[PDB]
């Protein structure tokens, strides 16, 4: 739920 | 992606433990953490940050001592652990966690890990003492003997018996860092107790970092 | 902080078995639990995330279930490459916390340890600090407890254990339990005894020596 990024 | 930890493997007590992570890399933000793991223990998450802001989250068990940061231009992110003690000896991993929302993959990238050892010791060759099979343990058919290897730094030491001709029944335990700041272990072997008195037994201890080799004969104590 | 309680600490299994590892959360963590495999010297590798999603490239016989506080990792048809330590990891809230670990090893017939105790040699006594080594040799399962008794009195602290990896030839473990004492404190007692408990032993085995 925490400490996860995101790339697009 | 690939991560790689870098920095000194030995840190004196009370000093600051510093490590770098080289991050290999296309538009977004990563969560980069340091997770460490001491021998025989579970991993401990020390803290993380988001690469786009550098906002940090710290494990409360360290908060005052730990600092994290990153340099996007150099594709590096850093760990500083202040005023370390011997219990900060651990393998340190840098790990990246991010979801690709285009492909819906989760991605969980770990470095190979850097062992760091907190100790005041300098390089030193080992001292070897015999573990003699007791006189009364001859009532049984199988005897046990060994060598205690201690007071050396750094790892590793290799132990053999009779210069390699004795391998059956040999057990060499993992080294453990002592409160002295140096390592200790034992190597043992089981032999026929009937061979006690006719067979010579010698343990060969090799310590390449100090260019030291020690041989120790192990015999029963006849009373 | 939340903490996972992993069970069992070790679990014995044969090739082809269906095997279950469980993780218990102190608080409700929804489905924010991950399962890791770790081999010696290597970083943990992610097997399952979000309680039940299989990570890319992981074999399909790995599966996870549960939600709230009780979670389960199941290995359907265990293969030799599955022998490893496994950790659960919660990421429902900060700090991320790991379970205690589950070492899955190769099943074999129960073997009680042979116990030996080693008094320090006179050479080490003269050095000012001595070691007393208790050895538990070639036992199975990993399950083992060592208690130290000096002059009839149970002692705690000081003693350190080390264990080998499961032996490649006979699939047994060996354990050392070592006291580290000054030569003076060593000579302040007469009898040193290590008392060993194991499944292969109906009653504890004590090996002792008088200095």
């Amino acid at each position: 739920a925490v400490g996860i990024g995101a790339v697009f | 992606v690939q991560l790689q930890e870098s920095g000194p493997g030995v840190v004196k007590p009370s000093e600051t433990l510093s490590l770098t992570c080289e991050v290999s890399l296309r538009v977004g933000s990563y969560y980069w953490s340091w997770i460490r793991q001491s021998q025989g223990q579970r991993p401990e998450w020390m803290g993380g940050l988001y690469s786009d802001t550098g906002n940090t989250d710290y494990n409360p068990s360290l908060k005052s001592r730990v600092s994290l940061s990153r340099d996007m231009s150099k594709k590096q992110f850093f760990l500083n652990l202040r005023s370390v003690t011997a219990t900060d000896t651990a393998v340190y991993f840098c790990v990246s966690r991010y979801v690709d929302h285009w492909t819906n993959r989760r991605f969980d990238v770990w470095g190979p890990g850097a062992q760091v050892t907190v100790t005041s010791a300098s390089t030193k060759g080992p001292s070897v003492f015999p573990l003699a099979p007791s006189s009364r343990s001859t009532s049984e058919s199988t005897a046990a003997l060994g060598c205690l290897v201690k007071d050396y730094f750094p790892e590793p030491v290799t132990v053999s018996w009779n210069s390699g001709s004795l391998t059956s029944g040999v057990h060499t335990f993992p080294a453990v860092l002592q409160s002295s700041g140096l390592y200790s272990l034992s190597s043992v072997v089981t032999v026929p107790s009937s061979s006690l008195g006719t067979q010579t037994y010698v343990c060969n201890v090799n310590h390449k970092p100090s260019n030291t080799k020690v041989d120790k004969r192990v015999e029963i104590k006849t009373c | 902080d939340i903490q996972m309680t992993q069970s069992p600490s070790s679990l014995s299994a044969s090739v082809g078995d269906r095997v279950t590892v469980t993780c218990r959360a102190s608080l409700d963590i929804n489905k924010d639990l991950n399962w890791y495999q770790q081999k010696p010297g290597k970083a943990p590798a992610l097997l399952i995330y979000a309680a039940s999603t299989l990570q890319t490239g992981v074999s399909s016989r790995f599966s996870g279930s549960g939600s709230g506080t009780q979670f389960t990792l199941t290995i359907s048809s265990l293969q030799p490459e599955d022998f490893a330590t496994y950790y659960c990891l919660q990421d429902y809230s900060f700090p991320l916390t790991f379970g205690g670990g589950t070492k899955i090893d190769l099943k074999r017939t129960v073997a009680a340890p042979s116990v030996f105790i080693f008094p320090p040699s006179e050479d080490q006594v003269k050095s000012g600090t001595v070691s007393v080594v208790c050895l538990l040799n070639n036992f199975y399962p990993r399950e083992a407890s060592v208690k130290w008794k000096v002059d009839g009195a149970l002692k705690t602290g000081n003693s350190q254990e080390s264990v080998t990896e499961q032996d490649s030839k006979d699939n047994t473990y060996s354990l050392s339990s070592t006291l580290t004492l000054s030569s003076t404190e060593y000579q302040s007692h007469k009898v040193y005894a290590c008392e060993v408990t194991h499944q292969g032993l109906s009653s504890p085995v004590t090996k002792s020596f008088n200095r």
